[PDB]
RNA sequence: GGUUCUCCCCGAAAGCUAUUUAGGUAGCGCCUCGUGAAUUCAUCUCCGGGGGUAGAGCACUGUUUCGGCAAGGGGGUCACGACUUACCAACCCGAUGCAAACUGCGAAUACCGGAGAAUGUUAUCACGGGAGACACACGGCGGGUGCUAACGUCCGUCGUGAAGAGGGAAACAACCCAGACCGCCAGCUAAGGUCCCAAAGUCAUGGUUAAGUGGGAAACGAUGUGGGAAGGCCCAGACAGCCAGGAUGUUGGCUUAGAAGCAGCCAUCAUUUAAAGAAAGCGUAAUAGCUCACUGGUCGAGUCGGCCUGCGCGGAAGA
RNA sequence: UCCUCCUAAAGAGUAACGGAGGAGCACGAAGGUUGGCUAAUCCUGGUCGGACAUCAGGAGGUUAGUGCAAUGGCAUAAGCC
RNA sequence: GCUCAACGGAUAAAAGGUACUCCGGGGAUAACAGGCUGAUACCGCCCAAGAGUUCAUAUCGACGGCGGUGUUUGGCACCUCGAUGUCGGCUCAUCACAUCCUGGGGCUGAAGUAGGUCCCAAGGGUAUGGCUGUUCGCCAUUUAAAGUGGUACGCGAGCUG
RNA sequence: UGCCUGGCGGCCGUAGCGCGGUGGUCCCACCUGACCCCAUGCCGAACUCAGAAGUGAAACGCCGUAGCGCCGAUGGUAGUGUGGGGUCUCCCCAUGCGAGAGUAGGGAACUGCCAGGCAA
């Protein structure tokens, strides 16, 4: 369950998701899981992710985390009118752009890279493809 | 073997450069030396089959446009935020 | 417990480059000195500043630290 | 709530500030009539301007992942000297990110000023007489709020309605085209259309689709079908089929309860060899057993597995 | 009611029972002028003294300070005597 | 000389109840129903850790994900305040299928009887009483079953209160 | 006219840092003393006066070095005004404007006035 630290706010806007994602290559590993679709993940969803690799990979390699949620998202209460001030703070969500890497890894074999991303990606809301690190 | 089909670019631009990739042809520039830098525009498909090596950015390669041979070498590229192609390729002469 | 705000003040420059002035009148409102003086300019209290002469105001920027001054040039 | 004859000209607002004020009212903004004024004003070109928004970035304020160097901290050899470390870790260095309340960078537009041509019934400003209005709505764009829900709510800017008929979207104030002075059984066009209802192509050329898709809906699934770039193996004959082979210790030491390849510690040896592994599936308490990896012979020519995508299919149930 | 930042869309202004904080003072000096001075944080040596008192040197260049929250500004210092 | 702080300060000087209520208005503004929305709810699907004697997918399926319905609880305040009677019961019904029974099938950790789960199917059928105003629910005894919902949470110019 | 030096500027990191070399004829700095002028919240430290022995150590000026800072294209990309389109909580087309970062490269300054010494 990613969360930042001692934020300097507890609530933050909504802004918007328009641009295009920066890390785009893959830097730590030698495979990734690179974003197509566009959306936000929730803490939740990269720890399912995330658990979902290190099974399948067996404790074997390296795992690297290339999001973090860093955005509080609020809720209000069932049964609440609108207004009355800004919600609570419930979930922290990562916002993605197409082309991000979102994670990395190494240390395994290549038909053993895809089949533990593959089952990473069942678990989040955003098209997923495979990538391998380029030289240069 | 490195062997490059290149042309002249006619049109530059943010518009002229999308309409070019979108015919399956995208630019690139050369430069380096005491010379000014040729900007170029080449076969995508091609360029993606002989990148894919991880050697294609070791050696000199060589760049024929208008008749002139160049020898260049990969000094930067750019590929697309989420598919397999390119957007550009700086070219240094060696 | 927010909903607190303060009447805006109306800063910013109210004089703008190549525009001839009257001597006395506003040229920059601003809190700090984000421009200094020049010739023929004037800094109030409130690092206001003012036209001490008739002419046409320029902007430039000067010094080691290249901070921004305002002229008058008598055109 | 109601407010009675006609015609002509112009033509709003639903904003700001204040209010025991919020459905009232006052000043201003906007409308009208009159009077007086300066290339006064607008558009475009050029010139002079200051921004810190989009984007970008991580020097700074915060946050974030990995690797290194690692002061320092614990346990351990020492005889006031001093030392090691399987173990905790500061500050920094290299790489990767994020920010409305971060900025070592920084647009497009907008806004202010100056010069110039054309154009516009002075379209500008000042003063005077009379007002209305201060419940706005939807649409595009930039946002806050909400669930990036609402024909929701709150702001900025433009458009339309309000206060604008006509044509189009089957019907549909606010969407698209377009601003009705009157008459004509005249012509050309806009959006949108041309098989019939229903005005106009059953028009021409090259493709796609088999689904009534077109004429609602996702993750995801699949030898549907079209095109493109390649790649492996191929008449010293490939792929699928066809009568064939697939053995010997390796009932293992190992946790001896049996794992013997089919629970794992483990190597992942070695002979016959046209050819076979101390082991992939089904099946036994383990056995056994049946297949496939691989290898001979005939026919025999193409075949196989991925990427990019065009159009389709499933997913797809309501009175 | 008043002040500072954001929302606020790079002139000004701009709403919400939107997101963060403050004020109802203080000072005859903390004002005027003249003269002079330049921090925080680290490293090394040194009695008590110890990570953190004071002294000396070095890196540093304002991360300090500026009577009071925040923003802008401040070396000609608006900071200190 | 005023926390005249309700800070452009209506007086120097002021708190409550009305279901005994009244008048002027408003769907500019709530309560029932409609409408928009679908957070929540219900239903379906994707991945698959694991359970199931070994074996993920007979049957369940965590950590997560994507949809449908407008059946609950909600949001909005568009319609109605010059009036749309809003819970139950009775009588009378009608439609959907996400099927309770009957009918036809696949799989089964289906020996048979009896089951579990899924698919097709809406032709017909689909209780009586005790307690409570109750819907619901508990309880008693039957049946092949005593289905889930829509219809102004169907139906008061049809009845009861 | 040139090598130099000091002062006052323009210009402001291509101008600033790090390392090495170089300078005492003048000028500059350090330097001796300070009873008196002047000052230490103590100190000739700093400021000030009387001097010039000695020195180029430190500082300062100049030269070299890219080890850093810094400047920096072309091309592409992001964004964006206007007019259209879409499978419309995001994008695409025509046209106009066009970054930031990074890359090749540049880079260890230039210049005006006055005064003084040497050679001319």
């Amino acid at each position: 369950m990613l969360q930042p630290k001692r934020t300097k706010f507890r609530k933050m806007h909504k802004g918007r998701n328009r641009g295009l994602a920066q890390g785009t290559d893959v830097s730590f590993g030698s495979f990734g899981l690179k974003a197509v679709g566009r959306g936000r993940l929730t803490a939740r969803q990269i720890e399912a992710a995330r658990r979902a690799m290190t099974r399948a990979v067996k404790r074997q390699g390296k795992i690297w985390i290339r999001v973090f949620p860093d955005k509080p998202i609020t809720e209000k209460p069932l049964a609440v009118r609108m207004g009355k001030g800004k919600g609570n703070v419930e979930y922290w969500v990562a916002l993605i752009q197409p082309g991000k890497v979102l994670y990395e890894m190494d240390g395994v074999p290549e038909e053993l890279a895809r089949e533990a991303f593959k089952l990473a990606a069942a678990k989040l809301p955003i098209k997923t493809t495979f990538v391998t690190k380029t030289v240069m | 073997m490195f062997t490059i089909n290149a042309e002249v670019r006619k049109e530059q631009g943010k518009g002229a450069s999308r309409r070019l990739r979108a015919a399956n042809k995208f630019p690139a520039i050369i430069y380096g030396g005491k010379e000014a830098p040729l900007a170029i525009e080449l076969d995508h498909d091609k360029v993606m089959n002989m990148q894919a090596k991880a050697e294609f950015y070791s050696e000199v390669l060589t760049i024929v446009v208008d008749g002139k041979e160049i020898k260049v070498k990969a000094q930067d590229v750019q590929r697309h935020p989420y598919k397999p192609k390119l957007q550009h390729i700086d070219f240094v002469r060696a | 417990r927010n909903g607190r705000d303060s009447e805006a003040k109306r800063l910013g420059v109210k004089r703008f480059g190549g525009e001839s002035v009257l001597a006395g009148s506003i040229i920059v409102r601003q809190r700090g000195t984000k421009f200094h003086a020049g010739a023929n300019v004037g800094c109030g209290r409130d690092h206001t500043l003012f036209a001490k002469a008739d002419g046409k105001v320029k902007f430039e920027v000067k010094g080691p630290k290249n901070r921004k001054f305002i002229s008058i040039e008598a055109e």
